[PDB]
RNA sequence: CCCCGAAAGCUAUUUAGGUAGCGCCUCGGACGAAUACCAUAGGGGGUAGAGCACUGUUUCGGCACCGAUGCAAACUCCGAAUACCUAUGAGUACUAUCCGGGAGACAGACUGCGGGUGCUAACGUCCGUAGUCAAGAGGAAAACAAUCCAGACCGCCAGCUAAGGCCCCAAAAUCAUAGUUAAGUGGGAAACGAUGUGGGAAGGCAUAGACAGCUAUAGUCGAGUCGGCCUGCGCGGAAGAUGUAACGGG
């Protein structure tokens, strides 16, 4: 008899709005377990590092700062 | 008669030859070094 | 400007986009001929099942 | 019987065994070297034996070098038992053999007993092997 | 001038895998060519003449000339690449000299 | 119905003769059963028979390429448990002559009783000589 | 008689050969480019490969470190091709979407590719992805659901082709030009063994005379000879039970 044989359910995580694409305020953008991605301007943070958009506008990803984050940010 | 897979020369005295398809060893010093490929 | 393709073989078992870009090329059946405009949208279309058609260029 | 001291896990996936060894194909310690032409496995009693060979025969007259480490673990049924119910229970270690990749290298013998010695040896293994020398490049 | 070479144009539609293996099926290697001041130079070489060469030991340190047509070289050997299990060697590098 | 059948009281079967001396044994098999099937005429018909009578002699003087003469072998099965005989093609020419063209051209034949009465148009001898002058046959070089 | 035409999946079930919702079929209504194929433009990735910068593991030296050297589904300093999302656009096509009536189905199979398990066993078992069968006839593979070619409205004693073929059974070349094989290899099978033959790149000795044989290195003779490497086609290794029976036959 094994002592193996446990998984648990699936969480549908990922990258929702690619870059090019329009929102409008409070489309959700990343579903992520980290902050793999940090937000931007017009781009908010729930409690479990969702990242959000606050303004309508268009998606773009960056590679920015110091430390070399990556960035998702909505222009007007 | 030695009837073997391999079959090769032991000492200066044998020879390989070819007899109707079949490679064969004679020697002129010791009967015992006798093959035939098999 | 304009060019030739004909069907040469049959596409009961090819994959769907194949099967796609014949009938987007407007391709019916085995020995069908039709006259297309050459720009680089049919292009791909035709490059893309180049195995079973033939281009008079 | 080479085996790793101790292994972060038990039981591994089977794999494929796919593409040439362009790593560990230069004769870097030695001299003159044995290589593999095909591809296949290699088991921890083989690669004793092969080395029991080279060493009885060039009598530990130069040093050998084994380039070759079973760290892949294989797992057996019992015997009698049905499919299903768990995975097996290791039993031998062994090490994937990519074409041209170097087993035994020697050093400090002359050729003509290291060919014979590599000739002994090739005897042992169940793949086709080739001698090889240093090269400049 | 002890060690010659000759060379033809390797061009960019003789460049490639499937050319450069259309090339060694016809029995011939591929060797680039750089160095200070020009811009690189593709050519190919015969595979005999190639093997001879490296059997010899001053081959190595040792200018050599690779000759295609009118254009001469003068450069050193740099890189080798040889087939992991035949040992045939397979493209080549020289530094210009 | 524009297409005509050939009519059996209306076939016309002429007698040749053809000497096998140093002939190979299928490359003339074939073309006796081309002939005895009437392949060779406009007025052919499947289910008609249509050929002509031949006529083979110096039979025994047939020959075989490679190690056949020694190496090709005959077979037989009389229905007892056990009962699978074997020659050879050089004890067999030796001993019958008339049943190796027997059995290379029943191969070539078709299977069924057109072919049974196809076969029996071919006469086999072993010697120079044939019992057969009444029909006046004519010399065929095949 | 005419038209269209599935599924053997997901989720739950004292449920597992039953049933229910969704997915897939059909009919009616609304509404037309909002749809798809392809091109161009924008975008995230951590697989194949690779590597040792982390975590582990490995061999040899020097003094845990230093120099070389390998490996990894649960390692990563790196990193594709394809797939996927969005926008614009030519051409082709009854496409997409919404609201209602009626269902069936929830036992699948094989083949190729990527894998787990099994012995890199099984016409084995479990997933992903495509094709065929299921529900599909015709030609080829001797016969042969699942392979190759190809999608049958009806009739014709007309013509051109696909896969596969052109000595006879049995339709079409005993066709043409160069080579190889002697094993009926073709028309079953390995490690290994061997002056079988064809081709290729080099090397050693040699008409101040080379190899073999012979006379006690010299010597009689009169041109090649010697030993390896790469490669094409062949040989042995090769033993079973009713009957040749491992080209369909000749
Ligand atoms: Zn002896």
């Amino acid at each position: 008899s094994t002592k193996n044989g446990r998984d648990s359910n699936p969480k549908m995580l990922g990258v929702k709005v690619y870059g090019g694409q329009t929102v409008t305020a409070g489309n959700i953008i990343v579903r992520q377990r980290g902050t793999e991605f940090h937000a931007g301007a017009n781009v908010g943070m729930g409690r479990d590092h969702t990242l959000f958009a606050t303004a309508d506008g268009v998606v773009k990803f960056e590679v920015k700062g110091q430390f070399g984050r990556r960035y998702v940010k909505v222009e007007t | 008669m030695k009837v073997q897979a391999s079959v090769k020369k032991i000492c200066g005295s044998c020879k390989v030859i070819r007899r109707n398809g079949v490679i064969r060893v004679i020697c002129s010093a010791e009967p015992r070094h006798k093959q035939r490929q098999g | 400007k304009t060019i030739k393709v004909t069907q040469t073989k049959s596409s009961s078992h090819r994959l769907k986009n194949h099967k796609l870009c014949l009938q987007g090329l407007g391709l019916r059946r085995i020995g069908h001929t039709v006259e297309v405009q050459d720009t680089p949208s049919n292009r791909g279309m035709i490059n893309k099942v180049y195995y079973m058609v033939s281009v008079e260029e | 019987m080479l085996q790793p001291k101790r292994t972060k896990f038990r039981k591994v996936h089977k794999g494929r065994n796919t593409g040439l060894a362009h790593r560990g194909s230069t004769v870097s310690f030695g001299s003159i070297a044995i290589k593999a032409t095909e591809r296949g496995r290699m088991t921890a009693r083989q690669i004793e034996a092969a080395r029991r060979t080279i060493s009885r025969r060039i009598k530990r007259g130069g040093k050998i070098f084994i380039r070759v480490f079973p760290d892949k673990p294989i797992t057996e049924k019992p015997l009698e038992v049905r499919m299903g119910n768990g995975k097996g229970n290791v039993e031998y270690w062994v090490c994937e053999i990519k074409p041209g990749k170097i087993l035994y290298e020697i050093e400090g013998v002359n050729e003509d007993l290291a060919r014979e010695a590599f000739a002994l040896a090739a005897a042992k293994l169940p793949f086709k092997t080739t001698i090889v020398t240093r090269t400049v490049m | 001038a002890n060690f010659v070479l000759n060379a033809q144009a390797r061009a960019e539609d003789k460049q490639g895998k499937g050319a450069s293996r259309r090339l060694r099926r016809e029995s011939l290697v591929p060797a680039i060519i750089y160095g200070g001041n020009a811009e690189p130079v593709a050519v190919t070489l015969e595979l005999r003449e190639l093997v001879k060469a490296l059997e010899s030991n001053v081959f190595f340190e040792e200018v050599v000339e690779i000759k295609v047509g009118d254009k001469v070289e003068n450069v050193k050997i740099q890189a080798l690449q040889r087939h992991p299990a035949k040992n045939t060697p397979m493209h080549a590098d020289f530094k210009r000299a | 119905m524009k297409t005509l059948s050939a009519k059996p009281a209306e076939v016309q079967h002429d007698w040749f003769v053809v000497d096998a001396t140093g002939k190979t044994l299928g490359r003339l098999a074939t073309e006796i059963a081309r002939r005895l099937r009437g392949k060779h005429k406009t007025s052919y018909t499947p289910h008609v028979d249509t050929g002509d009578y031949i006529i083979v002699i110096n039979a025994e003087q047939v020959q075989v390429t490679g190690n056949k003469a020694l190496d090709k072998k005959y077979y037989r099965h009389t229905e007892f448990p056990g009962g699978l005989k074997e020659t050879n093609f050089e004890k067999l020419v030796a001993h019958k002559p008339e049943e190796i063209f027997e059995r290379a051209v029943k191969g070539m034949l078709p299977k069924g009783p057109l072919g049974y009465a196809m076969i029996k148009k071919m006469k086999v001898y072993a010697g120079s000589e044939h019992p057969h002058a009444a029909q006046q046959p004519q010399v065929l070089d095949i």
